């Protein structure tokens, strides 16, 4: 290149030549001279120049316009919200695209996490992953996607592609786990057993409708059939589909990873699995 | 000159010797022993048995499920409970 | 027993296109031998080293790559180039009779 | 107690990657997210402007002050000066007026005053970059 | 038999690789015996003397730990009483002998404590950085490339004579990939030398490359710091940190 | 006056010793070692202050929780002091509020 070419011509490079790109260091202003000392942009006299101000939101004894405004409860109960990452199907169909997202395996929190289509805070009360109903005029992939929250619109356009969506609840502990799997089996601890949604959120997990991973499976085809009736699109008959066991596959309500049992411990120095044998244990981990 | 040789990390497990007063106390518990077997495999040295509760540990569990965390089926009927309530 | 400093002055010989053309036939010969192209190492390093050999000067690295073509290498193998020092050069640049230049180096 | 078996299939699954794949062949372009790979072989130009680790067109938005709105071609290779030149033909047409620009040409980066983000990725694209 | 390397990793379709000349350090004479091929992107990218000069101010400066540190007026000794009453003296007001005014006083405003200066670049800049040094390094024709550093013998005259006779710098930097498989010969002719320095391949670093006029790479070495410096291209952003196990990070 | 009326002794530094001459190497330990070790792990010096920074008030505390314990009586009632004195000067003094 021409800078190459330069740079040959050029002395050598050396820590005598180094100088920062212009405009990077802004010169320091110190309060010596004409310009900058005497008062040193301080003022004069008063609390400003004693550097003693009253605190910050004080009016001078005037009662402040943060405090004559009456509390409302706008941020009551923040910390106990649950929030759900939103996943478009703009974005889902985007990675899907990019190969970021393997759709013949089933997709879970964990190879969302894991491709990078999704950055879950389970420590800011994040809860998982909610499909949302942009972009599903232009989605076209077929996939089996476990989310905590669906949208009516998304899950229809999901089945509509011919793939399978199911809502499945974690807790904050679990959340984490599933997704940042490595530090938790670097942690040493066996796997946990997934715990029950809330009793608040109960419903929305036993509700067919939002395809629920408590829900019953015999109510799954009419819900199915009634979005595809209400969206105006033929229901596929997975069944016939060649990848319709890959479709099917469902992590166990109280299962984390897919192949992964509770109770399990993963040794990955050396490659193994240890399962425990007691059966006490296996009873527990097994509740 | 020769640069000295690159640093590394002290392969292998770390045991601080428990009687040392200044070994902090986190590095004894049954945690560290977990982490280690977890990082170094069956070199940690750490009998795998040890990583499950004990009995008395998983009855502290058990009761503590069913204390917090309450079964599907008691769920259900608070709800439907709660539901005939509420109508 | 290390070998004298050698010198980096270099005046392009005057057979310099007939010695390339030796030198490219024995390399690798088709008409308009100026545009064979130095894309395999082989016969790249064969040709730069055979000429690094025969007229003493040889392509530095930065200029390596840029030597894609047997014209490439002509042009770089006729430019001339001098080492002579900065107090050789003044005083050899027709110093006129009220300019005296003297180095304490 | 213990019994250790070999079904690590499930941890390797979990294990996430470190390098960005290459995106899988599709049999017709664009995806249905948009998305395009570079044409083969390099468009013959005076400049090129390389893709971003996501194999996506380095033109992005940006804001200073909250009114100063501002697009970057920033991954450009070669000749800035014509990058610059084409983007002025290009779109003086469709802003009236040759628009505003800075040419880093230490940063090899094109900055234009105001947003032209998808018009100019449309363009590139079409330019085969 | 000529010494003959091709770039393993991918090269982009737009970009040529830079070349070099493969050498070796087992006679003053050879100075060809094999061509290498350098990836541009590593060996040919952009000059951004701003990023070198930011790596090296990082390198110098992140480990820096001051430890200046003055005693304020609250930490000299004494100074407890004071020195006399406000009013009816005729001398100025003052509250203690130790008050910065005072001869022997507390330090207004000095240096406190052991102050740390540490921060840290992206390590997306930093590699960027090295690459922009290789590549000014090959640019300005400093950058030699071996087949190894083996040399006929472990005397530091031969390698000075060496480098004088190749026209290298008053200083040579030489890397080689592993510390622990350095030749001897070079070890015992670099031991003994202040302006030849022998590095393993993982302390490059781009105050030492600017320090030192000539460096010196093996083929090893030169494959191992574009694999390195390339994998900080296309790889992800990090869900953790990369010593944790990763799916295809060694 | 108070200028020197003889050159000082000369200063010889030697820029080719072996703390100038290995100065810098090992930075890019991680990115070059498979970040096995982090850059900061070579910084030798205070333990409070091993790969960290802050200002004067947050260096005092940070002392004060990690070392507070093992520190002189005297020490510590002087970073007590300091730790004070730091908090109302920058929760109660400035030009900016
Ligand atoms: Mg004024
Ligand atoms: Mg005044
Ligand atoms: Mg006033
Ligand atoms: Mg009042
Ligand atoms: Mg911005
Ligand atoms: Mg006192
Ligand atoms: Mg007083
Ligand atoms: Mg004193």
């Amino acid at each position: 290149a021409r800078a190459l070419d330069l740079l040959r011509g050029l002395p050598r490079v050396s820590l005598a030549n180094l100088k920062p790109n212009p405009g990077s260091k802004k010169p320091e202003r110190r309060p010596r001279g004409r310009r900058r000392g005497r008062k040193c942009g301080r003022g004069h006299k008063g609390e400003r120049q004693r550097g003693t101000r009253p605190r910050l939101g004080f009016e001078g004894g005037q009662t402040p316009f943060y405090i004559r405004i009456p509390k409302y409860g706008f941020n009551e109960g923040h910390s106990f919200r649950r929030q759900y990452k939103p996943l478009s199907l703009n974005r889902l169909q985007y990675l899907i695209d990019l190969g970021r997202v393997d759709p013949s395996q089933p997709i879970d929190l964990t190879q969302l996490v894991n491709g990078r289509g999704v950055t879950i805070q389970p420590l800011k009360r994040d809860y998982g992953v909610q499909l949302v109903e942009e972009g599903a005029d232009t989605f076209t992939a077929k996939v089996n996607i476990e989310v905590q929250l669906a949208s009516e619109l998304a899950i229809a356009a999901i089945e509509k592609n011919g793939g399978v969506v199911t809502t499945a609840f974690y807790d904050p502990r679990s959340l984490d786990i599933v997704c940042k799997p490595v530090p938790f089996f670097l942690r040493g601890q066996p796997i946990p057993k997934r715990m029950l949604p809330p009793e608040e959120l109960v419903p929305y997990y036993t509700d067919a409708k939002n395809r629920g991973y408590l829900a019953d499976p015999a109510k799954f085809p009419e819900a199915r059939l009634e979005l595809a009736r209400k969206y105006g699109y033929i229901l596929p008959d997975i069944t016939k589909d060649e990848l319709f066991k890959m479709l099917c596959t469902r992590k166990d309500p109280r299962q984390i990873f897919f192949g992964l049992a509770p109770g399990w411990v993963v040794n990955m120095a050396d490659k193994k699995i240890l399962k425990p044998t007691d059966e006490n244990l296996l009873k527990y981990y097994t509740s | 000159y020769r640069a000295r040789p690159p640093p590394r990390r002290r392969p292998g497990p770390r045991w601080p010797d428990p009687e040392d007063l200044l070994t902090p106390r986190w590095q004894l518990g049954p945690r560290y022993a977990a982490k280690q077997f977890a990082r170094y495999g069956a070199a940690s040295g750490v009998v795998p048995g040890s990583l499950w509760p004990s009995p008395e540990q998983l009855r502290e569990l058990e009761a503590e499920e069913r204390e917090w965390y309450p079964s599907l089926a008691t769920m259900q009927e608070s709800l439907r409970v709660k539901q005939l309530a509420e109508e | 027993v290390c070998p004298p400093l050698r010198s980096r002055a270099y005046t392009p010989p005057e057979d310099l296109q007939s010695r390339l053309e030796s030198y490219v036939k024995e390399v690798f010969l088709p008409s308009n031998w100026q545009d064979i192209s130095l894309e395999d190492s082989r016969l790249k390093f064969n040709l730069l080293a055979h000429l690094a050999d025969d007229l003493g000067h040889v392509v530095p690295n930065s200029r390596l790559h840029q030597m894609c073509r047997v014209r490439d290498v002509l042009d770089f193998y006729n430019v001339p180039i001098q080492d002579r020092s900065k107090f050789d050069e003044l005083s050899a640049s027709n110093l006129p009779p009220n300019l005296k230049i003297t180095w304490s180096y | 107690f213990v019994e250790s078996v070999d079904e690590y299939q499930f941890v390797e699954r979990l294990l996430p990657a470190t390098r960005i794949p290459d995106p899988p062949k599709h049999e017709h372009y664009p995806t249905p997210s948009g998305w395009q790979p570079p044409r083969d072989p390099p468009p013959n130009l005076p400049y090129f402007v390389r893709r971003s680790r996501m194999h996506n067109i380095p033109v992005y938005k940006d804001i200073t002050h909250g009114n100063r709105q501002m697009t970057v071609i920033r991954k450009v290779e070669g000749d800035i000066w014509a990058l610059q030149k084409d983007v002025e033909d290009f779109l003086s047409p469709l802003l009236g007026k040759t628009p505003v620009t800075q040419v880093n040409e230490v940063t090899g980066t094109l900055r234009i005053k105001g947003y032209f983000d998808q018009e100019l990725k449309a363009w590139l694209l079409e330019k085969g970059f | 038999e000529p010494v003959l390397r091709k770039v393993e990793l991918p090269v982009p379709t737009h970009r040529r690789p830079v070349q070099a000349w493969v050498e070796s350090l087992r006679g003053f004479e050879q100075e060809r015996v094999g061509l290498a091929d350098l990836h541009p992107d590593v060996f040919a990218t952009a000059p951004r003397l701003d990023i070198l000069h930011q790596v090296a101010m990082w390198q110098k400066n992140f480990k820096r730990i001051s430890y200046a540190k003055t005693k304020t007026r609250a930490e000299v000794r004494g100074g407890g009483r004071k020195p006399w009453p406000q009013k009816g003296t005729g001398r100025a007001r003052h509250g203690s002998i130790r008050s910065p005014l005072w001869r022997g006083g507390g330090v207004a405003h000095g240096p406190r404590g052991p102050t740390s200066y540490y921060y840290m670049l992206p390590m997306k800049v930093r590699a960027l950085g090295l690459k922009v040094a290789l590549t000014v390094k090959l640019a300005q024709d400093d950058l030699h490339i071996m087949d190894s550093l083996e040399l006929p013998t472990g005397d530091p005259q031969y390698l000075t004579e060496l480098a004088h006779y190749r026209r290298w710098g008053d200083s040579v930097l030489l890397v080689d990939l592993t510390h622990e498989e350095m030749p001897q010969s070079i070890v015992e002719a670099t031991s003994r030398l202040k302006t030849f320095n022998l590095i393993p391949a993982v302390g490059l670093n781009v105050h030492s490359m600017l320090k030192h006029q000539t460096l010196v790479l093996t083929l090893p070495t030169v494959a191992f710091l574009e694999d390195k410096l390339l994998w900080q291209d296309s790889r992800y952003r990090p869900l953790y940190p990369f010593s944790l196990p990763y799916s295809d990070f060694p | 006056i108070g200028i020197r009326l003889t050159l000082p002794p000369p200063k010889v530094v030697d820029r080719w010793n072996e703390k100038r001459a290995m100065f810098g190497v090992y930075d890019n330990i991680g990115i070059l070692g498979n970040f096995e070790k982090h850059p900061k792990e070579l910084i030798r010096g205070p333990i409070w202050l091993r790969g960290w920074k802050g200002n004067e008030l947050q260096r005092c505390i940070r002392k004060r929780k990690m070392v507070g314990s093992r520190m002189f009586a005297d020490d510590l009632h002087n970073l007590n002091k300091r730790i004070r004195y730091l908090y109302k000067h920058f929760n109660r003094h400035g030009k900016f509020r």
